[PDB]
């Protein structure tokens, strides 16, 4: 049971999860700037936090 | 018609924020509330 049931941290899902969707300071992700990211995200409204 | 609205901080529910500084307007889908101090 331990051995199966010994999951690690897990990892992280599409750009969905409240671990990325709202910002906290401990939690850091960026991309390259000025780039097809940047301007994905700056013209999307719902993604400007 | 216009009338006013109280509304306290709660964490999920309305979370308020200062505006941003290097506009002076903060983000969009970010209504203005007064605070008096």
């Amino acid at each position: 049971a331990f051995l199966v049931l010994d999951r690690p941290e897990e990892r992280i899902t599409g750009i969905n999860d409240p671990r990325l969707r709202n910002p906290s300071d401990k939690f850091i992700y960026a991309t390259v700037k000025q780039s097809s990211v940047d301007i994905y995200f700056r013209r999307q409204v719902e993604l400007s936090t | 018609d216009h009338l006013s609205i109280v509304t306290l901080e709660e964490a999920p529910f309305v979370i308020v924020e200062s505006v941003d500084p290097l506009s002076g307007t903060c983000m969009r889908n970010t209504v203005p509330c007064q605070k008096r101090i």
